[PDB]
């Protein structure tokens, strides 16, 4: 049983890490608008 | 990972800001990837969690003291190494968007 | 026991932690 929650949070918390490096894409491309 | 990553340089965002005509931005215009690479950077991890093999039908239940230690060992690397560095992420994106 | 007490205390303290972190992500409306 726990050792599956370990596994789990950890792929939540990449998952949440790809989130962010997706959302700094998007304002990198208004940046440039921008400029 | 295709790619073996050295760890980059610390902050590119203890910048004061300074007036006159031109936009500091100019030369983050140079090179692509200059504000996915400094969210990139501060995400970086030093120490994960390994991955951990579930445990057989036909082992002995452990004492429940080591549990609470290996629990309290993996919480601990969440807030330090992701949770943290996440919330770092948002306080710089959100920094980003206003300016 | 209170060792096992005490670990259902934190799985559901880290929990709420996380689901709070996903509320706080998915409400960051950057436009």
């Amino acid at each position: 049983q726990l050792e599956s929650l370990i596994n789990k949070w950890s792929l939540e918390l990449e998952d949440q890490e790809r989130h962010f490096l997706q959302q700094a894409t998007q304002v990198n491309a208004w940046d440039r608008t921008l400029i | 990972l295709s790619t073996v990553h050295p760890a980059s340089p610390p902050l590119l965002c203890t910048r004061e800001d300074v007036e006159v005509a031109e936009s500091p931005l100019r030369v983050l215009a140079e090179t692509p990837d200059s504000f996915e690479k400094h969210i990139r950077s501060i995400l970086q991890r030093s120490v994960a969690n390994p991955a951990f093999l579930k445990a057989s039908e036909k082992d002995i239940a452990p004492p429940p003291e080591e549990c609470l230690q290996l629990l309290s060992r993996a919480t601990q690397v969440f807030r330090e190494q992701y949770i943290l560095k996440q919330d770092l992420a948002k306080e710089e994106i959100q920094r980003r968007v206003k300016l | 026991d209170p060792v096992m007490a005490g670990i259902g205390e934190e799985i559901a303290h880290f929990q709420k932690e996380l689901e709070e972190l996903k509320a706080r992500t998915s409400k960051a409306c950057f436009q």
